[PDB]
């Protein structure tokens, strides 16, 4: 509609445009068929109708690929094409049975392609599910039917009245009606980082994609979806994988060399025996049989190549993530960028924020200094002085914000709800605990009496109000952090309910008696003062520094937030796991250290620095006024607690730590900042956590991982998963390598001693499938155990294959090779089942090779279990049942193996076996586990 | 009675020289209709012509061509005159079972199909102590069937102490003789029990090690 051109005000043009079109904002509001600020009908048919025709959904499809293109891409492998053309040549050349081999090869190739395509499709579906949930998580507050409610961002439709608070992210283009101090940065669209102040009279335009900085208010959405000025730009528009792919290409080269050697050896042996030893000329009558022998040798070589080269190894890690992320959300770790899933595993330092993480963010009062009497416990109103409760309750009710109301508990026998400012809610809760109610006073106390209200600002560090109710006088009530207002107050009201003499002489005694014990106990101090201004002809209230002097302190209240019961154990575990945790906060140093000593960050009897922001900045800028890395290199290693720190100080600390060369191992840090100015600091770090319950959308937008419960322990959970991924890949690799060794050997020397390999094309394709795809789905998706936090973080230059894995691979390969060779050369005697050795062309399948194939597959199946442990744990069956996928895959493979050996003889080059032969094959399979238990006793260090 | 003069009998050796069989209708007062060759009573293909004298040319003599050839003479109003030329060579065994695996208590059979002429006489023997000994009917479980080209030996109610071994068929005739062998093995009934006990022992030792480790 015309609304598309109604945007891009950029000044005072669109205001006159709306004046010309409809006059004012209320006029377009009524025309919009939308209820004004009071509410909205919210009926489903009307909202859905205005969503279809009058609006646009926020549903970019991105068009994920389908199964057909996936299988088409999977079919594009070169080795499979070579196998296909070789099979076609062998099939056609049979007539110049034999077609069985070609048909079997074609069918097996098609089946392998289909299985790979299905696996890729399932993994992509898992990722899409995670993305759907991450989209669902978003929510914005609006008002409908006079009720403030939070709805998914995808649901907002033109006409909704949205409520804007500081730190929010605007989802749609709208119009400003009412609010206070609405200052927003629009640098994402205009490129200028200056806070534009919106007003009804000068700029009522609010644009999606911009970050609200200060103020609050309401807006009416006009443009949504692709019609917005931020969607036009869209419309007109790791460490482990490198090592994995390097190893893959090395193994591929080795396999190619081995295949070429085998083929040339077979060809040379055949031609020398046929023509040189036996005196036969180059007859043209027996050319087809010679070329058929050549094609058989080539097929053996191609199968050796197709098993030797590992395909999809660098894709292993992704698979693990696809089956881990959906479970990580159960630990309240909602991850946005997958690259940080494993990087957090290597993390060595964690920088934490006091409020929200370590505290419960609830205000509880324990001790108070009133009537010149200290009270370690809450005192009853009986023991109190004269007029102090009435005046104190009146001052608390008047001075505090009226909009913030403590809701009734209604929590089914739990703690009452807290709404508004935390400290203010704590004072109101204390007042209610003293058997006084501020509602009767506030109801009878109109806003006109408060002519002057100084809201808490960073510069003033106090919040106060003035009322002109007394005759020829005024009464002002102030609240401060007990340090700013302590200088202002010059009389003591706690003597007998009357003012006394307050001087700098007893200032020392009072501050020693009051501030020090609360600070040691970990309590921030709030002081309330009042004074009676005389009715001067014109008091100068603008200069609050001087006029707001000579106060009388009613009392002093110590307020604090309990530390969660889980943070001590989590911090101890993190310190055990080689990760050091530092604390950065804006509160004063005394309470910061008091909290840190309880949280276990800093030991009591140790020399850990606890310098504040001022000394930090001074030390790093002892030069002409710049920050150097060298000075930070002597401060960061032993810096634990930082106090009175601006966010830029946190950014400087993170930058100094992350790129330091002072230590031999590069540092990777995790910062959990949350705020409107915490953008660069959070972004600079490797992985940046954000808060979920109470967090600004700007902080969430630039964070890799969010915590849906704000608890510090959740961070620990991340570390666990960040390690588990790596371990998972490790173990999978182990298993595959073992197979890849034995197969190659069993086809090289088999083609050297005799003229054939014990395993044919279809059998070896099935072995490839079980060794790669089912192995990846079974071993690479395992649940983590809490023992993963008992080892130091891994370095960057760590070899991918550890010593224990190499020991396991070599030992199991040796056992398998010796047993298979014994069965191949001597197994005719043991079973009395004749010999399939030196079989002529198109020979019927013989039991002697079926036993070899079956025992090879059985050894692989029973060694897959033995490969679940990397660190030499003897209890191979520990925690096997926690992963149903592994058990399902192993049992399904075993059943399919039984079916393949018993039935489908000729196409698979197998022959039916009796119970005796199967029993010996399973006996060998279990002997594999016995040898795997035996090998663990070898010391790898020696 | 028509008079037919036939070529002399031929013995097929390994020599590569092709053989010609001749027959001439020297005396016949009947209007001839046709003439044609037979081997073992079977019509040879592409052999019907006027052919008052007929020549049959075999380019590649082998034992599988030796047979009782006739050149039959069919007249308009006279009985056919057949005559006979015999071609003989040493017998050649063409097919046999290389092994016979049967569980005790079942039936076993072994055959030695051959080609040649005269139809050889078959003798079965057992390889005992490195020599060949003639089989003994004894309990009567051995059924030996002989035919013009096919022979078979069948055993009922297989035991475990005499039946396993090696049996040879010897196939002798006037020109030569030819013999081949077959191996007979009988499986025990309680064979599967031993590997099951092995699996049980491995499970026992594995569980003992695991529980000791804890
Ligand atoms: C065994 O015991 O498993 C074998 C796998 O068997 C087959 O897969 C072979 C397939 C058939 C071949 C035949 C027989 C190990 O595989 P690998 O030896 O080929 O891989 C190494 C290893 O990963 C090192 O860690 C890397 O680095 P570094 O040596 O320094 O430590 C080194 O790279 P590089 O030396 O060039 O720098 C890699 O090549
Ligand atoms: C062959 O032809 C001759 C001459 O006509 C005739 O006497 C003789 O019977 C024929 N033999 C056949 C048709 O078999
Ligand atoms: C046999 O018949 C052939 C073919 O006609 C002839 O050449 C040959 O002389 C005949 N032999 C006798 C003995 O009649
Ligand atoms: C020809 O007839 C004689 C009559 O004694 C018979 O023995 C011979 O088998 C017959 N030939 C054929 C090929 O049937
Ligand atoms: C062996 O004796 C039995 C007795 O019934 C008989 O059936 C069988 O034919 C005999 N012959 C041979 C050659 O073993
Ligand atoms: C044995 O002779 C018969 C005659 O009817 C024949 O059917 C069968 O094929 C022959 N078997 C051979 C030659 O192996
Ligand atoms: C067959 O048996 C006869 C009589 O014992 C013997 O002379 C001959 O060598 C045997 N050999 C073959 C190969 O048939």
């Amino acid at each position: 509609e015309e609304l598309r051109s109604l945007m891009e005000l950029r000044g005072t043009e669109a205001v006159v445009k709306i004046k010309e079109t409809y006059g004012d904002t209320e006029a377009i509001c009524r025309r919009l068929k939308t209820s004004p600020v009071e509410g909205l009908p919210g009926t489903a048919p009307d909202l859905e109708k205005r969503k279809q025709i009058f609006g646009q959904n926020f549903i970019p499809p991105k068009k994920p690929k389908t199964f057909l293109q996936l299988v088409w891409e999977a079919l594009q492998d070169v080795t499979l094409i070579i196998l296909e053309i070789a099979a076609i040549i062998s099939l056609g050349l049979s007539f110049y049975a034999g077609w069985i081999e070609g048909a079997a090869i074609l069918l097996s190739v098609i089946c392998v392609v289909l299985v790979t395509a299905f696996n890729d499709w399932s993994k992509e579906k898992q990722f899409r599910g995670l993305q759907s949930r991450i989209e669902q998580e978003q929510k914005f507050t609006v008002v409908r039917a006079g009720q403030v409610v939070q709805i998914p961002v995808a649901e907002i439709v033109v006409g909704d009245i949205a409520q804007i608070k500081y730190g929010d992210l605007l989802p749609a283009d709208g119009l400003f009606i009412q609010g206070n101090d609405l200052k927003i940065d629009e640098s994402s669209l205009t490129g200028e980082s200056d806070q534009v102040r919106k007003s009804v009279d000068k700029d009522p335009m609010l644009l999606s994609g911009t970050h609200v900085m200060e103020g609050s208010g309401r807006m009416v959405v006009t443009a949504v979806g692709v019609n917005s000025q931020t969607g036009i730009i869209f419309t007109l528009l790791s460490v482990l994988q490198g090592k994995l792919t390097k190893l893959a290409v090395q193994i591929g080269k080795a396999g190619l060399v081995m295949s070429a050697i085998t083929v040339i050896i077979l060809v040379l042996y055949f031609t020398v025996d046929t023509f040189v030893v036996n005196k036969k000329p180059w007859l043209t009558e027996c050319t087809p049989v010679y070329v058929q022998y050549f094609v058989k040798f080539f097929i053996i070589g191609v199968t050796v190549l197709v098993v030797a080269v590992p395909e999809g190894l660098p894709l292993a890690v992704t698979i693990s993530l696809a089956y881990s992320v959906k479970k990580m959300m159960k630990d309240n770790n909602l991850v946005r960028h997958l690259d940080a899933c494993e990087t957090m595993g290597n993390a060595t330092a964690i920088c934490s924020d006091k409020t929200g993480t370590l505290t419960t963010n609830r205000m509880t009062v324990v001790q108070a200094y009133v009537g010149d009497v200290h009270y370690k416990e809450i005192p009853d109103p009986s023991s109190i002085n004269a007029k102090t409760l009435e005046l104190l309750v009146n001052a608390i009710a008047i001075n505090s914000a009226y909009t913030t109301k403590i809701l009734p508990p209604e929590k089914e026998g739990a703690l009452p709800r807290q709404v508004g400012n935390k400290t203010e809610c704590g004072l109101l809760g204390f007042v209610l605990d003293l058997r006084q109610d501020y509602e009767p006073v506030r109801s009878q106390m109109p806003e006109e009496k408060l002519y002057k209200v100084y809201t808490f600002n960073s510069v003033r560090k106090s919040m106060s109000t003035v009322i002109k109710m007394p005759d020829e006088s005024f009464r002002m009530y102030s609240k401060g952090a007990s340090e700013i207002v302590l200088k202002k107050c010059c009389k003591i009201l706690s003597g007998a309910g009357e003012a006394r003499v307050f001087r700098p002489r007893d200032r020392d005694e009072m501050v020693k008696k009051v501030i020090e014990p609360m600070a040691c106990d970990g309590l921030r101090t709030i002081c309330v003062a009042y004074r009676d201004f005389p009715s001067s002809p014109e008091p100068d209230w603008d200069n609050e520094n001087d006029i707001l002097n000579e106060l009388t302190c009613i009392c002093v209240v110590g307020i604090e937030d309990p530390v969660r019961p889980e943070v001590p154990e989590a911090i101890r575990k993190c310190q055990r796991a080689g990760i050091t945790v530092r604390m950065v906060t804006g509160d004063n140093i005394n309470t910061a250290r008091a909290i840190a000593i309880k949280c276990g960050i800093i030991h009591p009897g140790e020399d850990f620095l606890c310098l504040e922001g001022k000394e930090f900045n001074r030390r790093i800028r002892n030069e002409k006024g710049e920050i150097e890395q060298e000075r930070i290199d002597k401060i960061w290693p032993k810096l634990r607690v930082l106090a009175r720190s601006s966010p830029t100080d946190k950014h400087t600390l993170v930058k100094g730590i992350i790129d330091s060369t002072h230590t031999e191992q590069r540092q990777v840090v995790a910062v959990t900042g949350d705020g409107t100015n915490d953008g660069p600091a959070l972004k600079k770090a490797d992985v940046g956590f954000a808060m979920g319950i109470a967090g600004t959308d700007v902080a969430k937008e630039a964070s890799d991982i969010i915590l849906t419960d704000d608890n510090f322990s959740s961070i620990v959970k991340a570390v666990m998963w960040g390690r588990n991924v790596y371990d998972s890949i490790s173990k999978f690799l182990q298993f595959q390598l073992t197979v890849n060794v034995v197969a190659v050997i069993v086809a090289f020397t088999g083609a050297c001693i005799t003229q054939d390999s014990p395993l044919k094309a279809v059998q070896m394709l099935w072995v490839n499938l079980i060794m790669d795809t089912f192995a990846s789905l079974a071993l690479a998706t395992e649940p983590p155990t809490e023992t993963l936090l008992l080892r130091k973080p891994y370095g960057r230059n760590k070899p991918l294959i550890s010593r224990t894995m190499m020991k396991n691979i070599l030992g199991h390969a040796v056992y398998q090779l010796t047993l298979i060779f014994t069965l191949l050369f001597v197994g005719e005697k043991m079973f009395q089942i004749d010999s399939g050795r030196n079989a002529p062309l198109h020979s019927p399948p013989s039991e002697h090779y079926t036993i070899i194939f079956n025992t090879f597959v059985m050894m692989q199946l029973f060694n897959e279990i033995n490969a679940r442990k990397i660190h030499g744990e003897r209890n191979v069956f520990d925690g096997i049942f926690r992963n149903p996928i592994f058990c399902t895959i192993v049992l399904g493979t075993f059943a399919i193996q039984i079916v393949i050996v018993q039935f489908g003889g000729k196409p698979f080059s197998c022959s039916p076996l009796q119970l005796d032969q199967w029993m010996w094959c399973i006996f060998i399979g279990l002997g594999e586990l016995v040898w795997g238990q035996v090998i663990a006793t070898i010391p790898t260090s020696r | 009675k028509p008079r037919i003069v036939t070529s002399e009998e031929v013995i097929i050796r390994e020599s590569l020289l092709p053989v010609t069989l001749q027959c001439n209708l020297t005396s016949s007062s009947h209007t001839l209709m046709y003439s044609y060759w037979t081997r073992n009573g079977v019509e040879l293909t592409a052999t019907r012509k006027n052919a008052s004298n007929m020549e049959y040319r075999i380019n590649k003599p082998r034992a599988e061509d030796s047979g009782e050839y006739h050149c039959v003479y069919h007249f308009v109003s006279a009985p056919k005159a057949n005559a006979t030329i015999e071609v003989k060579a040493a017998p050649d065994i063409t097919g046999h079972k290389r092994s016979e695996n049967k569980n005790e208590g079942q039936d076993a059979m072994m055959y030695c199909k051959s080609v040649g002429y005269p139809h050889p006489e078959w003798i079965w023997r057992k390889k005992e102590n490195g020599v060949f000994e003639e089989i003994s009917n004894s309990s009567g479980r051995f059924f030996i069937t002989n035919k013009e080209n096919y022979t078979e030996l069948s055993i009922v109610n297989l035991q475990i102490t005499e039946d396993p071994g090696e049996y040879e068929c010897n196939a002798t005739n006037s020109i030569g003789s030819a013999s081949v062998s077959t191996v007979l093995r009988v499986r025990s009934h309680l064979a599967p029990l031993w590997p099951f006990l092995g699996i049980l022992a491995e499970i026992i030792i594995l569980v003992v090690i695991i529980v000791v480790y804890e």
